[PDB]
């Protein structure tokens, strides 16, 4: 750790990264320049971006290091939130180009907020 | 035995030999029949072996023939070389310090393709010298070795390691070949892929793959399983085919005009022609078994490909990737790993006949040269070869090879065994291995791959360790120059009868099991958990079953000189090194005296070295006299064998045969006829037994000094008798001619007695230090500069060699005469003489006792060399105990009492080991012999004396008489018989003395050496130890009036003869250049007061 943060050019062997999208394209240019090896394992979000930079889609930030090699996985169903709540910030959400994938929430048996 | 004379030598041996030893100079023999040829070999390989056996002449001029010239028109090519008988013999070419050589003759043909016209000539080539049948060239008179050399495969490496600074593994990949440039790749501490071409700047990979003609697809169809692969591509800003060879000519030839011909003719004629890069078969069939390539194949084509240069760097990424397997897009499934370095599948042997063979490659090359320079500057279908062709360079490198080289090195003759490992030795140094940048402590330690190869044991003791090896006794050579030892083939837990000669690639494949192990029927193994080895040397105890094969015998991974030490798993490892680097020098006695208890491994050392005397044919013997032989044989030919006498090795010590056959004996084939220096009947007698009583006395045995019996001196028991050489020139000097006579200068009349006519010394007369030897004046008229004796040196003049100029035999540049003196000098053993035994225990000799006072038996028997107790345990060495015991047990006999059965300690000895008599001789084995058992119920036994007394109890124990008092000794004492060896450290070699003398006049001390006659380095450490006493005068004194101070010397030696107070410097002396050159310098200096 202290020979790595000390260096810039340093190599790494992984990178983690959450909330991915708050990184501008100059972020994960240096930080390709820091991973050749391309082993990540990203994780975010597009539609609780709160940077403007940010990506707006992964293709745009990944195609030119990754073309087509890329895997992409999206987790579909939810049961850690209720559907009462995600049934209201699914419609808070439906504003300003939502496009909205909410996923489908069960298990809800409590009072509603 | 299976030999015709063979001494009866019991053995204590429980196991059968299903393979002889095989013979024991036929690595340095097969190599030079290979190089030149003859039908032995041809015979040989074409029975295992291709239909058309190359040799290695041939070969050579093969891959030199036909020489073409740019036009295409003319073209040259050699065939058929052909030996005629030599000129002379061995011992002719000594007696005139000829070469041992025959002369070669090649048929050049010479065609013109205008005219299509031909000039063949049986050309003559040069005198070729010749491999000895004891294993040896004769260069210029003396015996001469070419050792093997150990040196990296060619083929390709992969070795992972570590950055010093960011401690990242990181890997790597190094192509060698035998001829031509390297080239390396790398996965860099940046995860960029790269290549080193020709060891230049590291420029990326993809580079060359592109000068090949290869597209970024195909650079990602081959590749893009990784990533870092591509990431290095992107960052290629040469982009282009031509861009990527100009790129390389530009590396590779700087700034001087380029082209794209020139491109392509570069990359190609660098690694693709087979006239400047080459790998021969044995890189060709590394790198095809190792990638997965070519898999049973005509390897005829050996040189590199461009398919390799891919699958290569595909091996690579997949282990910096950690994958295990690969497959090239044809090839076969492989093994992903790295390559260790010392391991044998990878080093290879370099023989004799290989380098023989590469120096004259490299005077053909020159040759080659020389005929175009003359050529195409001589009118064509008028020049022949015999024009075009000039052998004088040829010569040269083979004269540049025996007379100048590191692997070509006098014979190490202090005894048949030092010249007979001096043989079958494997050296590590020399031009193609290491030099001096890797004499590291990780190539110098013994490796799992070195059982049955290389013996973990000997190997000197000085600078060389783990450099310089010796070859074991079951060990050959493959074609490829990898060496074999055999086995045994299992096949379902039965001990197959059929043999198979592995290495070490091979071995590392199965489970080769341990010759001690059990069997009941046939073969089967009485155990379940039998002991084996594995790849990496892993011993383990395994299922019988798993076993695939076996070892022929033990004392497999030992060597001659270590086969030869009794009871070596009771000895250290240091010790046994010992042991056998002291059994290399050991002096040869005068009589000589076999051990009683030894080892099976004694006949063939001798035989299979050469300083015996052996029958050719059968027959009878017609004539015996101490110098010739001579034979009647049944097909009634007549041989005559002329034997040496009293001839100097290269070492000092004396050469003498004698015959040991009688008038009228019906010898068989191989049967020894005359014994050597160290022989006796025909096996290795380098020592003598004495009778040994392991004790102290009375302070005279202190920390490895022991004691001897007046008797080693008045019977000549360890005397030796030593011969020098000395030389002098009567060479040119443009005031006249060197002259030998006897008018010498004004001398003392009687210093010219011993003078013969010519002013040379007589035959038999007894010499001193200065005592003239040859009178020779140097014109001045006439100076004195004649050949005195040396400083210690004496003896009596045996016998004289001269060289005249009105013969013309030979001379060189500026000579008219040389003249050789040999003078004998018998040595008896002296206090300081340095002894030893096989173990490793050795001493000087503190005390020689008349035998009045030595500790003697009640038989009236005094010993004849005592030894101490305390350096036995500490020193870890008891196989001399063991050796004393089996001493005793052999000098006086043995009768195993079987009237009521074989006692239990018995059960495993072979009959006919059941009684023998007196001063009987034995052998154990170095790990099938005397046991514990066999060895404690077997000292009670020991007939009794002639007066019936049993002298040494059953446990190896008597009881002594002190020769001084005449009291005995109040505890019983460990008395035998032990085998002790004379060695060359000799003290009369080593007292060296000074007082004044000659100096050196650069640092103006005197001179450093015996022979200088010089003096003793004073150090740093002692000037510190000097200084911490608080001695100033001594260091003072020390470094000025005894090195440098060229002035005060003298006034010291003239106080001293005149007996005045010895001076002091007034004030300090090394201070006035340096005072001066300040005041020089305008800094001005007062020295004070």
């Amino acid at each position: 750790s202290e020979r790595a943060a000390a260096d810039r050019e340093w190599t790494y062997g992984h990178v983690v990264v959450d909330e991915a999208q708050e990184l501008s394209e100059m972020d994960w240019r240096l930080l390709m320049r820091r991973c050749p090896r391309r082993s990540f394992t990203i994780v975010g979000d597009l539609a609780q971006r709160r940077s403007p930079a940010g990506a707006r889609s992964w293709g745009a930030m990944l195609d030119s290091y990754v073309p087509g090699r890329w895997v992409y996985k999206s987790l579909s169903v939810n049961y850690r939130t209720p559907a009462e709540i995600m049934a209201v910030a699914a419609a808070v959400l439906a504003e300003f180009a939502p496009d909205a994938t909410p996923p489908d929430s069960v298990r809800a048996c409590g009072v509603a907020p | 035995n299976s030999v015709p004379g063979a001494p009866n030598r019991v053995s204590f041996a429980k196991l059968r030999e299903p393979l002889e030893v095989p013979g024991l100079l036929d690595v340095q023999t097969d190599s030079f029949e290979w190089l030149v040829g003859s039908d032995r070999w041809r015979q040989a390989a074409i029975d295992r072996g291709e239909e058309n056996p190359v040799g290695g002449l041939e070969e050579v001029l093969a891959e030199l023939s036909p020489i073409e010239d740019f036009s295409g028109s003319m073209s040259l090519s050699f065939s058929d070389p052909r030996f005629d008988e030599v000129k002379a013999s061995v011992d002719e070419c000594k007696d005139k310090d000829m070469t041992y050589a025959a002369p070669l003759f090649v048929t050049a043909e010479f065609i013109n393709n205008n005219t299509g016209e031909i000039k063949s000539q049986t050309v003559f080539m040069g005198d070729f010298p010749m491999m000895t049948e004891k294993g040896t060239f004769i260069i210029n008179g003396t015996e001469r070795v070419v050792v093997s050399q150990l040196v990296r495969s060619p083929g390709v490496y992969f070795d992972e390691t570590i950055d010093k600074s960011t401690e990242k593994t990181l890997h790597s990949v190094k192509v060698i070949p035998g001829r031509g440039a390297w080239l390396e790749f790398d996965v860099d501490k940046r995860d960029t892929v790269g290549v080193r071409i020709d060891r230049k700047r590291r420029q990326p990979v993809t580079v060359l793959l592109k000068a090949l003609g290869w597209t970024n697809e195909q650079i990602v169809e081959r590749f893009g399983f990784s990533e870092i692969m591509m990431g290095t591509l992107e960052k290629d800003t040469t982009s282009g085919t031509d861009e990527a060879l100009l790129d390389i000519y530009r590396k590779l030839r700087p700034g001087e005009p380029p082209t794209k011909e020139s491109a392509q003719t570069l990359l190609e004629n660098l690694f693709f022609k087979e006239k400047r890069y080459d790998l021969a078969r044995v890189g060709r069939y590394k790198v095809n078994k190792k990638l997965g390539l070519n898999a049973g194949k005509p390897i005829t084509s050996s040189t590199l490909t461009e398919e390799d240069v891919v699958a290569t760097i595909e091996y690579l990424v997949r282990l910096h990737e950690g994958q295990t397997s690969m497959t090239v897009p044809g090839g076969v499934e492989v093994p992903v790993e790295v390559d260790d370095i010392d391991h044998f599948g990878n080093r290879r042997l370099r023989t004799v006949g290989e380098l023989i063979q590469n120096q004259i490659r490299v005077g053909l090359s020159r040759m080659e040269r020389v005929v175009r320079e003359r050529m195409t500057t001589q009118d064509v279908e008028a020049i022949t070869p015999q024009t075009l062709i000039n052998i004088r360079p040829v010569v040269a490198a083979i004269k540049e090879f025996f007379g100048t080289s590191q692997l070509s090195q006098f014979m190490d003759q202090n005894n048949p065994l030092s010249g007979l490992t001096h043989k079958r030795r494997l050296s590590a140094l020399g031009p193609g291995g290491l030099s001096r940048e890797r004499a590291g402590l990780e190539v110098r330690d013994v490796h799992p791959s070195h059982y049955g190869r290389m013996c973990p044991i000997e190997t000197p003791e000085g600078p060389n360790i783990g450099l310089i090896g010796s070859l074991s006794v079951y060990a050959r050579v493959n074609p490829f120059g990898f060496i074999e030892t055999p086995y045994r083939k299992v096949e379902n837990g039965v001990v197959t009868d059929q043999i198979d000669y592995l290495t070490a690639d091979e071995e590392d494949r199965h489970v080769v099991a341990q010759a001690n192990s059990p069997t009941d029927e046939n073969g089967r193994f009485t155990e379940d958990r039998v002991m084996v080895r594995k790849k990496g040397g892993e011993v383990e105890f395994v299922s019988a079953d798993q076993v695939d094969y076996m070892d022929v015998s033990p004392r497999q991974m030992v060597s001659v000189a270590t086969a030869m030490i009794p009871f070596l798993e009771h000895d250290d490892a240091n010790r046994a090194l010992m042991g056998a680097n002291m059994q290399r020098q050991a002096v040869p006695l005068v009589r000589s005296e076999a051990p009683l208890v030894g080892t099976g491994m004694e006949l063939r050392a001798a035989i299979d070295a050469g300083d015996v005397v052996v029958a050719d044919k059968t027959g009878v013997i017609e004539e015996v006299s101490a110098d010739y032989i001579t034979v009647m044989a049944d097909d009634g030919t007549r041989q005559s064998y002329r034997l040496r006498k009293f001839a100097r090795s290269n070492h000092g010590t004396c050469a003498n045969q004698r015959p040991i056959v009688d008038a009228g004996q019906r010898v068989e084939a191989g049967q020894v006829i005359a014994d050597g220096p160290c022989t006796q009947n025909g096996e290795m007698a380098l020592g003598k037994n004495l009778l040994v009583a392991i004790m102290p006395w009375e302070g005279h045995n202190y920390e490895d000094a022991i004691i001897l019996s007046n008797r080693l001196v008045e019977e000549d028991v360890l005397t030796s008798i030593h011969i020098e050489e000395h030389e002098i020139d009567a060479r040119d000097t443009k005031l006249g001619a060197e002259e030998i006579t006897r008018d010498i200068p004004n001398v003392s009349d009687e210093v010219l007695a011993d003078l013969d006519e010519r002013g040379i010394v007589r035959i038999g007369a007894e010499v001193r230090d200065g005592d003239i030897l040859v009178g020779k004046v140097t014109p001045k008229e006439v100076r004195d500069t004649s050949l005195k004796v040396p400083h210690g040196e004496s003896g009596k003049v045996i016998g004289i060699r001269v060289f005249s100029r009105e013969d013309d035999d030979e001379l060189p540049a500026g000579v008219n005469e040389l003249v050789r003196v040999y003078v004998a000098q018998k040595r008896k053993i002296s206090d300081g003489d340095k002894l030893a035994g096989r173990h490793g225990n050795k001493g000087v000799i503190g005390k020689i006792l008349p035998v009045e006072d030595m500790p003697f038996l009640p038989d009236g028997t005094p010993v004849d060399i005592i030894l101490n107790t305390h350096g036995v345990p500490r020193r870890m060495n008891i196989g001399q105990i063991l050796e004393t015991h089996l001493g005793w047990v052999a000098k006086a006999g043995w009768n195993i009492d079987v009237a009521a059965g074989v006692p239990d300690w018995a059960s495993k000895l072979p009959e006919e080991l059941y009684s023998a008599p007196a001063d009987s001789t034995v052998a154990t084995p170095v790990f099938d012999g005397a046991q514990e058992g066999e060895l404690a119920g077997l000292l009670g036994s020991t007939l009794p004396n002639r007066d019936g007394e049993v002298m040494v109890d059953a446990d190896g124990k008597s009881t002594l008489f002190d020769g001084r008092s005449g009291e005995p000794f109040p505890y019983p004492v460990t008395v035998g018989y032990m085998y002790i060896l004379k060695l060359h450290h000799l003290v009369d070699d080593k007292i060296h003395a000074r007082s004044t003398g000659p100096y050196s006049m650069i640092t103006q001390q005197p001179l450093g050496g015996k022979a200088q006659f010089g003096g003793q380095r004073f150090g740093e450490m002692e000037c510190w130890a000097m200084q911490a006493y608080g001695a100033a005068y001594t260091l003072q004194e020390l470094l000025t009036i005894k090195s440098d101070d060229t002035v005060g010397r003298v006034k010291v030696y003239e106080a001293i003869v005149k007996g005045e107070n010895i001076p002091e410097p007034g004030i300090p002396e090394s201070f006035k250049v340096l005072l001066k050159e300040l005041q020089s310098l305008c800094l001005n200096v007062e020295v004070l007061s």
